[PDB]
């Protein structure tokens, strides 16, 4: 009953916001990541890294503000405040993109803290740790997209900037440059996200429309007691309904709920892997057989060839402004263009 | 015991392995017609002049496509929104060239899917259930109406409806982004929120229930065998689950009422998808996403670019390249 | 082609009539509780 | 048994308070008609076309003949002020009756008077209220006829000389024309009732529907539903609501398409050009410009081998080329002077294009119904500068959204009415679970 | 009988206080003219 | 289900609560306001004022192009307007 | 950078005399350009005839030269084709044709100067962008 156990007691007390040992890592880092994002989107520019306004102070709105990535010339610098780029000068640190690494790194450590919190509370309360396990999917996506991806590329510059439209720009980049929609790891992610949303809506709807009449009122919500042992809806009527509408139906509530965990978590892990490949430009860009035929046969056209012309429009039209450090100058006569437009 | 009453009793029978019902009287044929034409077209249809410029697009496996690139190609721009059944062609050869199968498939499928939603009401009624599962399915169905019918109506042509193909789906969404800046449209933003959130809440609910299953099995058997079909007792401990989740956030951010929780599970994705269906359906009438192009300028009047301007650069590259031989005039007004 | 058109018209009308007359044949009464 | 959030469901069997709600709500609708018009008028500037100005009520009024003259020039704004004022004043009268019945009047009506009181399950009384409202509606439709035929006429975009107000003296009575619109396919080049393209047909249809509505109103006050009808429907207030939601939904979708395609009763002088119209107008604009430079627009082969300016439609008609090939079913007053029997007539095109048609094509081309949600006009890649979104995009999108949700409302209340009527809207009786008494599927 | 200052109190003001300060700054911002 | 803190609905319906917070809330709003209105925010964070994105006869972006001289590069750009 | 008097100084006529616009003038001319002209001339191009733009260099080669306040004011009253050979009031907004172009009705002589001045100032601010089209957006 020495000091470590006394502190344990206090961290683990039942209060409005549970703290735990995990809170020591989580609460500073989450607060700082959030704080950094609100600070930069309110007050901080991207003039010197991107040639962009990016704060409310500058004229931007909620959709176009962003904490933008550092300049390509920073490489993968940690851009510490006390480091050799900013040399303790908070102002220069801001203008150099310091808040991007600040947010990404504290965010990373916050996510570790959050997942440790799911472990810590689960242990104290006596549950199994499947929510912590399910949260690995968010972590894998964050690390693969925000950290692994730019680490394979030339710089943090090509990571996603923290902003609504900046991320929209990230999506469009990955189409024109990586042809990411043609990637089977993205496609399984899509199936996971949409499969999860479907499961979510279809499971809630089913439960709500196979309710037992447990009260006289027309609001059926009241007719639930959280301590009742009885199932509040008929699994048997639900199973007959779906067997006859769709052919197959769940029969096991445990498998049902485990499937709901499995699908969106698997989908996100899959897409994380594809992004790892794209860190290296290891893209699912082309089908070799299509290009051989199309090169030899000017009448061969597929939706595949049509989208690559779209990708080529995007690259030539967006790269000068989106990669200012490359000093691309494309005269009018080199821009790829269809007729009239 | 009357012949018609016998048929009526077979139609609505709750003892059929798949329920038929009156909606199904329409659904079975129209889905069979759509499915059969689609399978045959995906495999063997010849190239279709989707944009009406005598530039046929190959979509089928036998003409050099794989699973990812294949499509049933939309019907020709030359047809517009005109009805092009088989019997309006001089020959099947002509109907194939101009994209007739696409029209056949999408009209049967939309009918059959609409009857699918009705069939869901119908069996709910015969089984003594509550009625609103079909309301959840109206979210996906409205979304299919948007990209197959409403958007073609507003733009004037089924040639701009979504292809029945994996890569054609992508073409559609790229060209939609350049003509409508859908990413900057708040209804698409809400659909992303319905779909990300639905997946999130799917995972949450499945992990919280799975976290609080009551010990009923040994280490050497799946815990699934701890639930038996039609048992009356709950198989998990929602008070344990509420106690974890409310401490993970705080108490009043966690459900302790299963009925509210499952209703929330139903409501969130259904409504975000309604909006995103509505997003496609209103961009059908060219009420496009927010435009912040050159919205920031400096004291002199120089443009100061934002990330919206960068988006615009990408959008331009999509605009100038798409349907590259189909425009003769400077504005792509539809 | 006219033969085909004839056939589809007849096939379709047939199914639409099944549907209308089906639902006019006392559908409210085809439930498991209160039939009327 | 309802929660605060289903609180109006408490009014189902309170016929007097429910009258208060319906009448108070009618007053909000009249209020908005009133106030929006005064707002539109306070902002209106006549040097500018209506469609550059965000107006949707003033164009409805103009279309009825009031306040406009030849070509849609606004001549006198006082009819606009009057319509808004009168609506506005009238909403206080509706507000008063409304809150009186909802707060202070008799809570239920059936004790105070057997006439105004009703039970939803009284198939005879329900059809009588329906019959009264049909008659009212028939009167409504005749008031349009009366305006067209006896009190000034209507704006006719198709009037020779640019458009003008015109009295309608031979409304179409031929049922083959009137009901023939009801049998045209909704597809391209047909357009079901949205294709109606002259006021004679508009006015004759309203004569028909006026009489039909009065006939049927009268019919339903005198009859009770026959037995097949009795056995087909649910007879409850929520079921009746669900029927009307279905109908309003269908009607909203029809209106969406009407305002998008029809330039007759939504004149383009007032509402802006249709999508097809604007697209056609661009091909006209560059045909005109290029022919003035010496191009022979009929013999100019475009890059695809199709004509650059002119090509054939799938049934032969000479039409504009480029992507607007999709839009050849378009008809409008500025373009029809160029149509011969085979479509666009090449000799008229070379010789008889008028300055006013050149102006109109340029104007419509540059006011195509494309715009951002923050009202930046033009294609989605356009820069800021022009503050414009077509009334037709505003009216199409808004009413598609309302139509959509009213279909969802129909499903909600139709399903719920069926379940309440059968006794399981609140859930499955644990002791009498239907499935547990059926054989298993396998 | 309740305490005033708690862990809860700190978490609340930790978020509430700069929120308002940030709202004030962003309100002033709508009156900047180029 | 309580852990002993004063209920929120108790606090914000209380007079002492509003007596303190009708001062603290406007005072912070006002501080936030003055942070911008004085121009301090621009200097603290280095954000260009509307008149200092470009030199007058200039449309090049002042882009950082070096990792270890980046700090000097920016200063060189700032003096190129004074 | 800012909107100095040098940028606000533009040729008044061919003879070489100049005039310095106030910022108020410039802003008012921009607004009147949006009200009366941008539906076809957004960004300094011409949507209904892209071969002719409002770049100073194009206006200097127009007959009557239009790269000056007087040229532009006159154009808004009696527009010609680029070579001066034919008057085009019937299809181009002008005071001469405010009957058929009603937005021109309420325009005073000083409005026209503002419009004209904005046209001449704007390429000094935006350069290639002004009249360059989507390639420069
Ligand atoms: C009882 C239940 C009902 C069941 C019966 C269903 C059988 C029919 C199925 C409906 C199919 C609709 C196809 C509409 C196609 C299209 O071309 O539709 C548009 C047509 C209008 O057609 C256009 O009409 C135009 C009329 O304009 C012409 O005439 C005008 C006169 O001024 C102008 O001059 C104009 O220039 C000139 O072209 C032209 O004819 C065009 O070629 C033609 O395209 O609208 C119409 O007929 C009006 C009706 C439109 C309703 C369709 C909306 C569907 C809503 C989907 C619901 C969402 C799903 C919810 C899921 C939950
Ligand atoms: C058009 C909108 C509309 C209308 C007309 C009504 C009308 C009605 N509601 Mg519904 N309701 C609505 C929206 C609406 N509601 C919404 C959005 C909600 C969700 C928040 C509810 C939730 C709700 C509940 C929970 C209940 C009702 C009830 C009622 C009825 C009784 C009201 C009563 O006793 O209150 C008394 C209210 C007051 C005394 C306060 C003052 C109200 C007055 C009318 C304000 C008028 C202001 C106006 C400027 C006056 C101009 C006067 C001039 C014209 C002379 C009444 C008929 C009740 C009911 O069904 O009873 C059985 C009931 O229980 N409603
Ligand atoms: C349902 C029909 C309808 C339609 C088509 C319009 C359309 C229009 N109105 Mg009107 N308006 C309406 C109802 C309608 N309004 C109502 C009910 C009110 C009372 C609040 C107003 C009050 C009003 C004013 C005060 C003004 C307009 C103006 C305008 C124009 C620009 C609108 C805009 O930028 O929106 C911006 C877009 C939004 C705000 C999107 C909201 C999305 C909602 C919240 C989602 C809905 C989901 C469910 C329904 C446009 C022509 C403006 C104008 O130009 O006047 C001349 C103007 O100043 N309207
Ligand atoms: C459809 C709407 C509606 C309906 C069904 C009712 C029905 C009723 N009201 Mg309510 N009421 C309404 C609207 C409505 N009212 C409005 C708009 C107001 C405010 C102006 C009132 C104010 C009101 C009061 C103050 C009282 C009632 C009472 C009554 C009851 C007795 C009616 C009676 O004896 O009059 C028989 C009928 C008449 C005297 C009507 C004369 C002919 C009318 C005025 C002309 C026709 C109108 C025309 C078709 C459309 C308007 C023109 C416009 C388009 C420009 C009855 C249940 C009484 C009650 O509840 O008992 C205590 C009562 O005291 N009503
Ligand atoms: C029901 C048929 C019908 C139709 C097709 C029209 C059509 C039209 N009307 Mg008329 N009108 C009607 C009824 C109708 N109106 C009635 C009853 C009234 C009195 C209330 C009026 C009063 C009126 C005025 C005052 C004006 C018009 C105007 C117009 C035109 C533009 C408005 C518009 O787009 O609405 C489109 C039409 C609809 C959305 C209605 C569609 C109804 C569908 C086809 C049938 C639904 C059946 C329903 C579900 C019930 C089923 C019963 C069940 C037992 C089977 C358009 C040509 C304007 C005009 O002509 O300007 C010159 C105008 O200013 N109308
Ligand atoms: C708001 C309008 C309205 C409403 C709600 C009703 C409601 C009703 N009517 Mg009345 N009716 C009305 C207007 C209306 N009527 C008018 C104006 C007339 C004069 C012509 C009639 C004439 C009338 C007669 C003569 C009869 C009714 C009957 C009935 C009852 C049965 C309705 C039924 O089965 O429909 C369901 C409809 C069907 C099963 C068949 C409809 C077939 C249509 C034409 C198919 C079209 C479908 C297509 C998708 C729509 C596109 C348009 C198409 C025409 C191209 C019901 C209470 C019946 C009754 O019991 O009376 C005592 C009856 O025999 N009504
Ligand atoms: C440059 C470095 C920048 C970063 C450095 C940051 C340093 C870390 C500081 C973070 C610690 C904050 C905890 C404050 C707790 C406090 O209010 O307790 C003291 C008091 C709490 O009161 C009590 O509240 C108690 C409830 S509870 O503990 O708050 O839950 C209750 O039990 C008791 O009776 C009551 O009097
Ligand atoms: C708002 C009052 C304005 C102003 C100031 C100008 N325009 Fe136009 N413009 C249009 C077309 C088709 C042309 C070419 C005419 C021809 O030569 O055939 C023009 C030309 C001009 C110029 C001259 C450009 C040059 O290089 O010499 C100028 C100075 C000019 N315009 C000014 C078309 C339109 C419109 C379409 C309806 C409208 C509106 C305007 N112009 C409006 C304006
Ligand atoms: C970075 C940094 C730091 C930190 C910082 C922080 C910590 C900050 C924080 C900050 C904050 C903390 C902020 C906040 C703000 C907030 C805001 C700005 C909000 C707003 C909101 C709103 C706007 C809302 C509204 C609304 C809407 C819109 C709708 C719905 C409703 C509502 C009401 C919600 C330090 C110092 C360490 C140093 C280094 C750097
Ligand atoms: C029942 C109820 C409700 C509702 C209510 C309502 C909805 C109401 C209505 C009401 C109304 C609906 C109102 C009205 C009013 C109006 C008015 C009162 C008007 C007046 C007018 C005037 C005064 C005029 C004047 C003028 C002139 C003459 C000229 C021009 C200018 C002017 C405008 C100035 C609620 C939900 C809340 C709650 C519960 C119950
Ligand atoms: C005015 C006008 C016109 C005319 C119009 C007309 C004359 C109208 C008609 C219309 C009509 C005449 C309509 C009708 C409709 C109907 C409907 C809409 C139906 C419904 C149905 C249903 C809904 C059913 C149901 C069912 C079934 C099927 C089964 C059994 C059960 C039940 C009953 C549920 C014109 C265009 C020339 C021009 C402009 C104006
Ligand atoms: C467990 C990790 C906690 C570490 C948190 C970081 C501590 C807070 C850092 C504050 C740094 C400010 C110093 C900047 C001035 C340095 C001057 C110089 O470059 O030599
Ligand atoms: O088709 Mn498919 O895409 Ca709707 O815009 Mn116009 O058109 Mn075509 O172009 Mn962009
Ligand atoms: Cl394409
Ligand atoms: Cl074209």
């Amino acid at each position: 009953r020495g000091w470590f156990d006394i502190l344990d007691d206090w961290l683990k007390r039942d209060r409005f916001v549970f703290v735990g040992w995990s809170g020591i890592l989580l609460f500073p880092c989450a607060y700082l990541a959030l704080g950094g994002w609100l600070t930069g989107t309110t007050f901080v520019t991207s003039w010197y890294t991107h040639g962009l306004a990016s704060s409310y102070l500058e004229g931007c709105n909620f959709l176009t503000v962003a904490v933008s990535t550092p300049a390509n010339s920073m490489g993968h610098s940690l851009l510490l405040l006390w480091g050799p780029e900013a040399q303790g000068d908070f102002t220069r640190w801001c203008q150099l993109g310091g808040l991007w690494t600040f947010i990404a790194l504290h965010g990373a450590f916050g996510l570790i803290g959050f997942m440790l919190r799911q472990f810590e509370i689960a242990r104290l309360v006596g549950v199994r740790p499947y929510n912590a396990i399910a949260f690995s999917a968010p972590i894998a996506v964050f690390v693969s997209v925000f950290l692994i991806y730019p680490l394979g590329q030339s710089s943090w510059f090509f990571a996603p900037s923290f902003g609504v439209a900046a991320i929209f720009r990230f999506l469009l980049f990955f189409q024109g440059f990586h042809n990411w929609t043609l990637n089977p790891f993205h496609m399984m992610g899509v199936a996971g996200v949409l499969g999860g949303a479907l499961l979510c809506a279809i499971h809630g709807a089913t439960v709500e429309n196979t309710l037992f009449q447990d009260g006289e009122g027309a609001s059926t919500f009241r007719a639930f007691n959280p301590t009742q042992a009885e199932e509040t809806y008929s699994m048997v009527t639900a199973n007959r309904f779906w067997s006859q509408i769709f052919g197959i139906a769940f029969s096991n509530k445990r498998w049902l709920h485990f499937f709901m965990l499995f699908v969106p978590v698997t989908g996100l892990w899959m897409s994380a892997i594809g992004v790892v490949g794209l860190a290296l430009n290891l893209r699912s860009y082309d089908f070799i057989s299509q290009e051989i035929r199309a090169a030899e046969d000017p009448e061969f056209e597929t939706f595949y060839t049509k989208n690559l012309l779209l990708n080529e429009g995007i690259r030539a039209w967006m790269a000068p402004q989106d990669q200012p450090h490359e000093n691309f100058v494309f005269p009018e006569e080199v821009l790829p263009r269809g007729n009239a437009l | 015991a009357n012949l018609w009453e016998r048929f009526c009793n077979w139609v609505t029978s709750t003892d059929n392995r798949l329920y038929v019902g009156w909606f199904g009287v329409i659904m079975i044929p129209t889905l069979l017609a759509a499915t059969i034409c689609f399978v045959i077209a995906f495999i063997a249809a010849p190239p279709v002049d989707i944009d009406g410029i005598r530039e046929p697009v190959s979509g089928s496996l036998l003409y050099g496509n794989n699973i990812i690139t294949g499509a049933v190609v939309p019907s020709s721009n030359a047809i517009g929104l005109h009805f092009y059944p088989i019997w309006e062609a001089a020959s099947l050869d002509e109907w194939l060239y101009n994209g007739g199968p696409y029209q056949l498939i999408i009209f049967h499928f939309l009918l059959g899917a609409s009857c699918y939603m009705g069939r869901q009401w119908e069996l709910s009624y015969r089984l003594g259930m509550r009625p609103w599962i079909c309301v959840a399915y109206s979210a996906p169905l409205a979304s299919a109406f948007a990209v197959f019918l409403i958007y073609p109506i507003g733009q004037g042509s089924f040639s701009d409806g979504m292809p029945l193909g994996i890569s054609g789906t992508f073409n559609f969404m790229i060209v939609f982004q350049a003509e409508h800046n859908i990413l900057m449209h708040p209804f698409h933003q809400l659909g992303v929120a319905g779909v990300f959130g639905g997946a999130l809440f799917c995972a949450m609910h499945g992990s919280l229930v799975t976290s609080s299953l009551i010990r009923e099995t040994t280490e050497t058997e799946s815990a699934n065998y701890g639930y038996k079909f039609g048992q009356e007792e709950e198989t998990y401990n929602i008070v344990a689950a509420h106690g974890y989740f409310g401490r993970l956030i705080f108490q009043y951010a966690s459900f302790n009422n299963s009925r509210s929780l499952h209703f929330f599970l139903a409501a969130w994705p259904v409504v975000g998808v309604w909006f995103t269906a509505l997003g496609i359906s209103t961009m059908a009438f060219n009420l496009n996403g927010f435009n912040f192009n050159h919205s920031v300028i400096d004291a002199k009047g120089n443009v100061i670019n934002t990330w919206a301007d960068i988006i615009n650069r990408a959008n331009l590259g999509m605009e100038v390249m798409h349907e590259r031989n189909a425009h003769n005039f400077p504005l792509d007004l539809a | 082609m006219e033969t085909l058109k004839i056939t589809v018209y007849i096939v379709v009308t047939f199914f639409v009539l099944l549907f209308v007359f089906g639902f006019l044949s006392g559908d409210p009464a085809r439930n498991p509780k209160r039939k009327d | 048994g309802f929660a605060w959030w289903a609180g109006n469901a408490r009014l189902i069997n309170l016929s007097g308070k429910l009258l208060g709600a319906h009448v108070a709500h009618a007053g909000l609708i009249v209020f908005w008609a009133g106030a929006m018009t005064l707002f539109e008028l306070a902002h209106f500037i006549p040097e500018k076309p209506m469609y550059e100005q965000g107006l949707i009520l003033i164009p409805h009024i103009a279309t009825l003949g009031w306040g406009v003259g030849p070509g849609g020039e606004v001549v006198d704004t006082f009819p606009f002020f009057v319509v808004g004022v009168v609506h506005l004043i009238s909403s206080a009268v509706l507000g008063f009756g409304g809150v009186y019945h909802a707060i202070r009047g008799p809570e239920t009506l059936e004790e105070y008077s057997s006439f105004f009181g009703y039970d939803w399950k009284d198939k005879n009384k329900m059809t009588t209220i329906l019959g009264f409202h049909l008659i009212v509606l028939g009167i409504g439709a005749l008031l349009l006829v009366a305006k067209a035929m006896f009190f000034g006429g209507l704006y006719d975009t198709w009037a020779p000389g640019g458009g003008d107000v015109r009295v309608i003296t031979n409304p179409t009575l031929d049922p083959r024309v009137i009901f023939g619109y009801l049998l045209k396919s909704p597809f391209g080049g047909e357009g079901w009732i949205v294709s109606v393209n002259n006021l004679e047909d508009v006015v004759g249809g309203h004569i028909w529907i006026g009489l039909i509505c009065i006939a049927g109103g009268i019919w339903h006050i005198l009859t009770t539903p026959f037995g097949w009808a009795r056995r087909a429907f649910i007879w409850s207030g929520e079921a009746y609501l669900s029927y009307s939601l279905g109908a309003l939904s269908m009607m909203g979708f029809i209106a969406t398409c009407f305002v998008w395609f029809n330039n007759t009763v939504y004149p383009s002088e007032f509402y802006g050009p249709t999508g097809p119209e604007a697209s056609q107008a661009q091909a006209m604009t560059f045909l005109i410009r290029d022919q003035k430079l010496g191009a022979n627009v009929g013999s100019a082969q475009g890059p695809t081998g199709l004509g650059k300016y002119l090509m054939r439609s799938p049934t032969g008609e000479i039409i504009f080329g480029g992507e607007t090939m999709r839009f050849w079913d378009f008809r409008g007053p500025w373009l029809e002077p160029l149509r011969g029997p085979n479509g666009l007539d090449l000799n008229k095109i070379k010789n008889d294009i008028q300055p006013w048609q050149e102006r109109r094509a340029a104007e419509y081309m540059t006011h195509a119904p494309l715009g951002s949600l923050n009202s930046v006009g033009g294609v989605a890649t356009e820069i800021n500068s022009v503050n414009f979104v077509s009334p037709r995009s505003w009216l199409a999108t808004s009413h598609f959204v309302l139509a959509f949700f009213f279909l969802v409302g129909h499903l909600w209340h139709a399903g719920r009415a069926r379940a309440a009527a059968a006794g399981f809207e609140k859930g499955i009786d644990r002791e009498s679970e239907p499935v547990l008494s059926m054989p298993s599927l396998d | 009988s309740y305490p005033i200052f708690t862990v809860r109190w700190v978490a609340v003001h930790t978020l509430a206080v700069p929120t308002i300060f940030f709202l004030g700054a962003i309100a002033a911002m709508q009156f900047i003219q180029r | 289900g309580t852990t002993g803190e004063r209920p929120f609905s108790d606090i914000i319906t209380s007079v002492r609560y509003w007596v303190i917070h009708s001062i603290t809330i406007p005072a912070l709003f006002i501080a936030g306001w003055l942070f911008v209105s004085t121009g301090l925010a621009y200097d603290v964070f280095g954000t260009p004022r509307p008149d200092s994105y470009y030199a007058q006869e200039q449309r090049s972006i002042p882009l950082v192009t070096d990792r270890f001289e980046a700090k000097q590069q920016v200063e060189t750009f700032l003096e190129q307007l004074k | 950078a800012e909107l100095t008097p040098e940028v606000l100084t533009v040729p008044l006529n061919s003879e070489g005399k100049t005039i310095t616009l106030t910022e108020k003038q410039y802003l008012e001319g921009k607004r009147l350009f949006q009200y009366a002209c941008a539906s076809c001339h957004v960004g300094g191009i011409t949507k209904t005839n892209p071969s002719l733009d409002l770049r100073t260099e194009t206006l200097a080669l127009a007959t009557p030269p239009r790269d000056n306040i007087e040229g532009l004011v006159d154009y808004m009253k009696n527009p010609t084709t680029y070579d001066g050979e034919q008057e085009i009031a019937e299809v181009h907004p002008s005071l001469r044709s405010a009957d058929i172009f009603p937005k021109m009705r309420n325009l005073t002589e000083k409005d026209l100067v503002a419009i004209a001045g904005h046209i001449l100032v704007e390429p000094k601010i935006l350069g290639d962008k002004w009249g360059g089209g989507k390639v420069y957006y």
